[PDB]
DNA sequence: TGGAGTACAAGTGTGAGGAAAAGTAGTTGGGAGGTGAAAGCAGTTGAA
């Protein structure tokens, strides 16, 4: 499960190889990362 | 180009099995037709063997698995079944391959796909490379089933059954050796024969003058002359069928003969249905946002009260109906003028018969000729 | 007038909505677009008939060969009477033939009297020019264009005990410079080749060109398409071609190249409207009603209305209306590929206003193509027009009133054959037939008696034995030759193979001849899931086969009854391919034949993949 | 397709809000006998925010943060390879309105300069600025001073009181 | 029938044009050594000559500095004869590697005789083929006024590989005339102006074939037919609700500043302003010396249409139209 | 009567015309780049 979202329409979207820095929905070409369930911890201070 | 032409021929044996029901061994029959022609691959040394493939191949090595069969399916049901699209026959290169298109050259795939039609008779004329490159004689059976022929030829046209017999008695007489209307063989050259030698056409030239003779000369006073008009013009309408349709798509598709230009007379419903069936040419057949905001303001089905779920009980009579319109019209069953008014019909009867089998004028009336002065021959 | 201009052009193709707001504070009609709006114009045909008499191109020295108007002669020049319509055209052979009355359509005479002056050269034009409302009549002289002459005629003071309609002429005034000439107006004024000439007309029938003339000869132009008219009477020349439009002036010395049409059009056809100043152009892609200038008649250039149908032989006829507030221009354009007709209404209003409506089509005669349409001028919102045609590969002339309220000759001509002894031998199957049709009616009338018997229950018992016996020989006559790698009849019997009337009876045979085998080498092939390609649709029975064909041939026989029965018992003598082998057969045959080649074509030999 | 870049978009990408200078030519020859007017690209002038030539010119506080602003966005500002950068304001001379000054740097300029002189920053409509200096000499000449392409240039004044208009030595 | 949208290209209407086009090089250089005494070869041809691209044809009006004198030197038969046999003797060589009907086809174009098959005929694609039978029945349904039907036939076509922008935006009224579950048809054509609208300068040597400056590109010195188009129909519109501040703020963004047309547009944006501002309901601080922009916008951006190239306005009825507007300013 | 030319037909021989997805061709039209002072105060030379 690859999962990125771009910054305008935040539709979440895959990236493979030999792909455009783009958007498929919009065009756009700034697209951000998201966070998955994964494990940090902190101490409540 | 070997590799994916087995794969084409993989899908549309597949179809035949999938929906219309050709049997689970028809897919064997062809087969070993498409092992003997890789023996005659066999025969060339392969530096500079030079294959002579085309899309006429896909239906020459099913067309000699069929009526080895003795089905009743002819070139008239391979014109109508790759033109309304219902086996993958033209743009066979977009779709089928799928891993085997990126490594395919530029005339590997043009060759490959539907580009031209078959036209003057050039499907028959691949079926004389596919009976010479393996010999179709003293191998298979090159005999037809020429009543599974006459029969749909009835009700085509919906005269009286009587001609059935009519016909059958005029291929009688003429054909030496009875029977056996045999599919003819070449593995010589390039030079096609002008004979019209071909199985299936000689019927059809059989067929034009039976319905000659059998009017022209009837001292009986049998046919009256408001019978005429009411086969004229009972051939002559235009109804909602899937054949009258399918052969609208046939209509299209040949450029040059008349009759091709047929699209200016069709009514409202007539022309809805050739729409409707362009819901079976798309399937086949970055700048991507540019055109989804397209078809998003132009939507291709109805943008409100369709024709899916709440339409109707019925709108599209079957195949079984018209000849209940085309027999209860002509009610009329119990002169120079009449002999020119024979060719109403006669003309009428030749402009379905030339577009539904995929050959010219000439290659009907040089066909007349071949037999018109050979049937005639045999008493002086 | 509105908002819309450039100085040398001006558009309104189809549907644009086109640019010309005003915004008028009115309270009707806030808007003055190049656009009207009413209801539908639907057009149905008043058909009438008014007289009759290398192959890849098309030669565009040809302009007309028929023309039909309002004639002013000199005793209606004299007395009160005022108009008689007429018709000029062509007939005979090769269209060398040269040669009326109004009751409530266009008719020909009831003296059906002719004028048959001789010509000795091929038509290539007819036409008569018609006047101007400047000089108050309507104009006697007719002026025609044959391949080897240029003749001159004219009509003068017909009868009405008669009709008689008698010509005076000009001398045939051949080509002294040896060059054809092309297309001729009067309004002997004459367009050559690529040069043209002004003329002088003589009254002077008992016994020419003036000193002033030029060129617009173009040498990148490889057609010779040229045409020339008079243009707002001031002595003005407009010369055409497939390429350009020249405006001459023949009076001072003062010439302008003003269309210029080499890039993505042509020039189709110029018809001169009988108004003074609005006329049209057309041009394939698009139609221009080109006018001229109210300051000075030199040329202004006025709103057009795209056309979509290209084509190299388009030519175009125009009508007008006259109506309290404003004249209307019909647009009939036409070709020689088609029958089909493209008409637009365009309208002319006080201010040298002018709009548009939208575009019909109608249908024609399926015996050829137009190659000419002509409109009538009727001397004079329930929209009228009237007009006649002429098709290519015929000769008619037909009359048309529309308005707001296939038999081919080599399928004819290649049959009976006028010989002597071969005049009857022909029928000899006629009387062949006759010999077996009485016989195999009453063949098959022994088994229709039997209906149910045991007198015909016998027989299905022989043949089912009959069948039996050369069947397992013919299951081991493939084993025997079964050692090969390198056959089907239903006809081994002998004794009639027709000697059973029954659609249901037979399906109880041949399905426990069905459940005789169990064996390999023994395969039958399917017939209730695959007769199915005759009705196209479902066939659930063999028997239910025929129930719809006994459906189907009820008014249209005598009898009906046992041809519809023997004809489905003859597909069972036909499409009864039942002598395939078992799977030992391919299995064989599909490894031996894949040995032949190498490990090369094992892998390129390959299904069961999707 | 044609879009419409917001400076949102400027801050991610990390580059500049730029509009597009366009600037049309009049290349007359032989003195307006054929002139060749061309409208030219000059590439992207940056922008400066919520200006006539932002996206954010008239726009609600609640459309601001629909695209990605703070809700009373400021503006006044240039993005410059997405620094986020303005142009300081200076203290200049009063325009139009001559200034008796001292100043002990005009006798710098040699021999007989004084310490007095009138300067006058003169400003043209298009805010373009040129000062004239008009210094005393102490041999009773006096001078004007002005500058030209980064030189210097001194002449009496006398010169450019008779080139001004016709005069008289009583006017 | 009608004008198909495909780019349909065959060899043997590209070496006729390429043979065609060297017959008339060789011809015009013959008259230019004889008028004087009394490499592609169709890029060539079309550098003497000056492509619209504003209109079909070059309009050339009559009333300026394009006047000309006559030639009275006409064509006789001996000038014509030998004019053109050396071109014809200098032709012969490739005249053998062109088909069989080629040579009879420019001997046939040697002496006239416009041909009669069309390219729309004998393609045989049944790509094509589908095309060619779909625009003649989008031209005939909307002709026939029947408009469910032509925006089926319509959104059938755009689908098909191949097609281009010329049945896109044209008969783009199946959706202005419809007017039922429309889709108000000014989005259609604010797609048109988004993504075919580019400012290329008209290059002029390249031989362009299907597609066409003056009804379906946008360059510069040339503002689209579909742009104008969008500019007309949204004013209409915009009336038609009673936005007029959303297409006024909307002209100001492009700065066309060469045609005239849509400096007339920009003007009568303000027009309708100052017509619908100034009622006033009455029977007063801001609403007077507002409309006293809206005449003065009127007032400029009518001068500078007229500033422009030729597009004449009625401005004798405009300051009678805004005199009448005054009338209630006062 | 015994012997020659009309033309029904028929197979021999030779290239030519057609198709298309690919490529290279010919122009543009953008883009970021890359190829000294404010003041001393001294020593030294300055000059007719």
């Amino acid at each position: 499960t690859l999962k990125y979202i771009c910054a305008e329409c935040s539709s979440k979207l895959s990236l493979s190889r030999t792909d455009a820095v783009r958007c498929k929905d919009c065009g756009h070409r700034i697209l951000l990362k998201a966070r998955t369930k994964r494990l940090v911890q902190f101490e409540a201070r | 180009f070997l590799k994916s032409f087995q794969f084409i021929l993989k899908r549309q044996i597949r179809w035949l099995i999938t929906e219309m029901r050709f049997p689970k061994e028809f897919e064997h029959v062809a087969k070993i037709i498409w092992l003997k022609i890789l023996k005659t691959i066999n025969d060339q040394p392969q530096e500079e063997l030079k294959l002579q493939l085309h899309m006429t191949s896909t239906i020459s090595i099913l067309y000699l698995a069929s009526t080895h069969l003795s089905l009743p399916v002819y070139t008239c049901d391979y014109i109508k079944w790759i033109c309304t699209a219902k086996m993958p026959y033209f743009q066979a290169s977009e779709i089928l391959p799928k891993s085997w298109r990126i490594q395919l050259p530029n005339y590997y795939v043009s060759i490959l796909e539907g580009s031209i039609s078959p036209f003057n008779g050039q499907l028959y004329n691949k079926i004389a490379l596919t009976c010479g490159m393996i010999h179709f004689k003293e191998f298979f059976n090159s005999e037809i089933s020429c009543q599974g022929l006459l029969l749909k030829l009835v009700m085509q046209c919906a005269l009286p059954p009587e001609f059935y017999f009519y016909t059958k008695q005029v291929i009688e007489f003429e054909e030496t050796d009875i029977r056996n209307l045999t599919l003819w063989e070449r593995t010589d050259e390039r030079h096609t024969g002008r004979v019209s030698n071909h199985a299936e056409l000689r019927v059809l030239s059989y067929f034009m003058l039976t319905i000659n003779w059998m009017l022209s000369f009837d001292r009986d006073r049998q046919y009256p002359l408001k019978w005429i008009l009411s086969l004229t013009e009972s051939l002559t309408q235009r109804t909602t069928t899937s054949e009258s349709i399918g052969r609208n798509i046939v209509k299209v598709v040949y450029p040059d003969k008349p009759t091709s230009s047929d699209y200016f007379q069709w009514s409202e419903e007539e022309t809805l249905e050739f729409l409707k069936w362009m819901e079976k040419q798309f399937l086949p057949t970055d700048q991507k946002i540019a055109r989804r905001k397209l078809y998003k303001i132009f939507p291709l089905d109805r943008e409100a009260n369709h024709d899916g779920e709440f339409n109707d009980s019925t709108h599209q009579l079957t195949f079984i109906e018209d000849l209940q319109e085309r027999y209860a019209k002509q009610t009329p069953f119990f002169p120079p003028a009449r002999k020119e008014a024979i060719g109403r019909l006669l003309t009428h009867i030749a402009s379905q018969l030339l577009v539904d089998f995929a050959i010219s004028k000439e290659q009907l009336k040089d066909c007349i000729s071949r037999i018109k002065n050979a049937c005639l021959h045999r008493m002086n | 007038l509105g908002v819309g201009v450039q100085g040398a052009s001006l558009y309104c193709p189809q549907e644009n909505y086109t640019t010309k707001k005003q915004e008028k504070p009115q309270w009707l009609r806030p808007v003055d677009d190049t656009l009207a709006e009413d209801a539908l114009d639907l057009h149905i045909v008043v058909k009438s008939l008014l007289c009759d008499t290398d192959a890849f191109f098309w030669d565009p020295t040809v302009a007309n060969r028929l023309d039909s108007q309002y004639i002013q002669t000199a005793s209606d020049l004299r007395n009160y009477r005022d108009g008689t319509e007429i018709i000029a055209y062509a007939s005979g052979k090769t269209g060398s033939v040269l040669n009326l009355t109004r009751q409530n359509t266009l008719h020909l005479n009831r003296h059906n009297n002719v004028t048959s002056i001789e010509l000795h050269s091929p038509i290539k034009s007819i036409k008569i020019p018609g006047a101007s409302e400047s000089i108050g009549r309507r104009s006697n002289l007719v002026g025609i264009i044959t391949e080897n002459s240029f003749q001159i005629f004219r009509i003068e003071s017909v009868h009405s005990r008669s009709c008689d309609v008698m010509v005076s002429s000009s001398e045939p005034l051949y080509f002294v410079e040896i060059d054809d000439l092309q297309v001729v107006d009067f309004a002997a004024i004459i367009d050559i080749k690529g040069n043209w000439s002004i003329g002088r007309i003589p009254k002077n029938f008992n016994n020419l060109i003036d000193n002033l003339h030029g060129t617009i000869f173009d040498p990148e132009e490889l057609s010779s398409w040229k045409r020339i008219e008079w243009f707002s009477h001031f002595q003005k020349i407009l010369v055409f071609d497939r390429s350009k439009m020249i405006e001459i002036d023949f009076m001072n010395n003062w010439q302008t190249e003003v269309v210029q049409a080499k890039a993505w059009s042509n020039i189709r056809d110029y018809k001169r409207i009988d108004d003074k100043n609005g006329i049209l152009l057309t041009s394939r892609e698009i139609i221009i009603v080109g006018a001229s200038e109210s300051n000075d008649p030199v040329r202004r250039i006025s709103w057009k209305h795209d056309l979509d149908p290209d084509d190299t032989t388009l030519r175009i006829t125009v009508q007008k209306v006259k109506k309290p507030d404003h004249i209307l221009l019909v647009a009939f354009v036409y070709s020689m590929r088609h029958k089909r007709i493209y008409m637009h209404v365009f309208s002319h209003r006080k201010a040298n206003l002018f709009q548009s409506l939208g575009c019909s089509t109608v249908l024609e005669i399926p015996g050829g193509t137009p190659t000419g349409i002509e409109t009538i001028l009727t001397l004079d919102f329930e929209l009228v027009v009237d007009f006649l045609v002429k098709l290519r590969n015929s000769s008619e002339v037909y009359y048309y009133a529309l308005s707001n309220t296939v038999d081919h000759p080599e399928w004819a001509s290649l049959f009976n054959n006028a010989d002597e002894r071969e005049k009857e031998s022909i029928g000899a199957l006629v009387s062949q037939i006759k010999l077996k049709e009485r016989e195999r009616i009453s063949r098959v009338q022994n088994l229709i008696e039997h209906e149910n018997s045991h007198d015909e229950d016998k027989y299905l018992q022989d043949l089912g034995y009959r069948l039996s016996i050369a069947t397992n020989e013919l299951l081991e006559s493939w084993q025997k030759t079964k050692d090969e790698s390198i056959h089907s009849k239903l006809k081994n019997l002998l004794e009639n193979s027709d000697s059973f009337a029954s659609i249901p009876e037979f399906s109880s045979l041949l399905d426990q001849f069905f459940q005789y085998y169990q064996d390999q080498d023994v395969t039958f092939i399917g017939f209730e899931k695959l007769l199915h390609l005759f009705l196209h649709e479902d066939v659930p029975g063999l028997d239910i086969f025929y129930n719809k064909l006994l459906q189907c041939w009820v008014l249209v026989s005598p009898q009906a009854e046992l041809l519809t029965k023997e004809i489905v018992k003859d597909i069972i003598w036909s499409l009864a391919r039942l002598e395939k082998p078992s799977l030992f057969e391919p299995i064989q045959n599909e490894i031996s034949r894949s040995l032949s080649g190498p490990y090369q074509d094992i892998i390129s030999s390959w299904d069961m993949d999707d | 397709v044609e879009r419409k870049v917001y400076p949102s978009e400027s801050r991610q990408r990390l580059t500049s809000y730029r509009g597009k200078l366009l600037l049309k030519l009049k290349w007359s020859v032989n003195n307006g006998e054929e002139n060749l007017f061309e409208v030219r690209d000059c590439g992207g002038l940056p922008v400066m925010l919520q200006s006539n030539r932002c996206h954010l010119n008239k726009m609600s506080p609640y459309e601001l943060v629909q695209h990605k602003e703070e809700s009373d966005e400021i503006g006044g500002y240039f993005i410059v390879n997405g620094i986020e950068k303005l142009i300081r304001m200076l203290i200049v001379q009063r325009r139009n309105h001559p200034m008796a000054i001292i100043r002990p740097s005009f006798a710098n300029r040699g021999a007989s300069y004084s310490h007095y002189g009138i300067q006058i920053r003169s400003v043209r409509p298009d805010q373009t600025s040129q000062t004239n200096v008009l210094h005393y000499l102490n041999d009773g000449q006096v001078t004007f001073r002005f500058s030209w392409r980064k030189n210097e240039y001194l002449v009496p004044v006398v010169m450019i009181l008779k080139a001004l208009c016709h005069t008289s030595d009583r006017e | 029938m009608f004008e198909v949208p495909i780019t349909l290209t065959n060899r043997k209407f590209a070496q006729r044009r390429k043979l065609k086009y060297q017959y008339i090089n060789y011809i015009s250089r013959r008259f230019d050594r004889i008028s004087k005494k009394s490499s592609d070869e169709e890029r060539k041809f079309w550098k003497k000559y000056e492509k619209p691209e504003k209109s079909f044809e070059i309009w050339r009006t009559v009333s300026s500095q394009n006047k000309q004198p006559i030639n009275k030197q006409k064509m006789t038969y001996h000038n014509f004869k030998k004019i053109e046999k050396i071109p014809l003797r200098k032709m012969e060589i490739p005249l053998l590697h062109c088909t069989k009907e080629n040579k009879l086809y420019f001997q046939s174009i040697s002496r006239g005789l416009e041909p009669l098959k069309t390219s729309t005929s004998e393609v045989r694609n049944y790509r094509t083929r589908h095309i060619v039978t779909l625009t003649d029945l989008l031209h005939l349904n909307v002709s026939r006024h029947n408009w469910s039907l032509a925006y089926k036939i319509f959104a059938t076509l755009i689908r098909i590989p191949g097609v281009q922008i010329k049945s896109l935006w044209g008969i783009g009224v199946e959706i202005l005339d419809n007017l039922s579950n429309s889709s108000s048809g000014l989005d259609f054509l604010q797609w048109m102006c988004q993504i075919y609208s580019s400012k290329s300068r008209f290059v002029q040597n390249i031989n362009y074939r299907s597609i066409v400056p003056p009804f379906q590109t946008g360059s510069r010195t040339h503002t689209a037919k579909f742009a104008i188009t969008y500019l007309w129909s949204s004013l209409i519109n915009c009336q038609k609700s009673m936005l007029i501040d959303k297409i006024s703020e909307w002209v100001l963004t492009p700065p066309f500043m060469e045609d005239a047309e849509v400096w007339f547009i920009y003007a009568s944006c303000h027009l309708l302003k100052a017509d619908t501002l100034s009622r006033q309901f009455v029977n007063r601080d801001i609403k007077i010396n507002q409309v006293i922009k809206h005449i003065h916008y009127v007032r400029t951006f009518l001068k500078i249409c007229l500033d422009k190239g030729g597009f004449a306005v009625p401005s004798r009825l405009i300051e009678n139209q805004l005199k009448s507007f005054e009338s209630r300013l006062y």
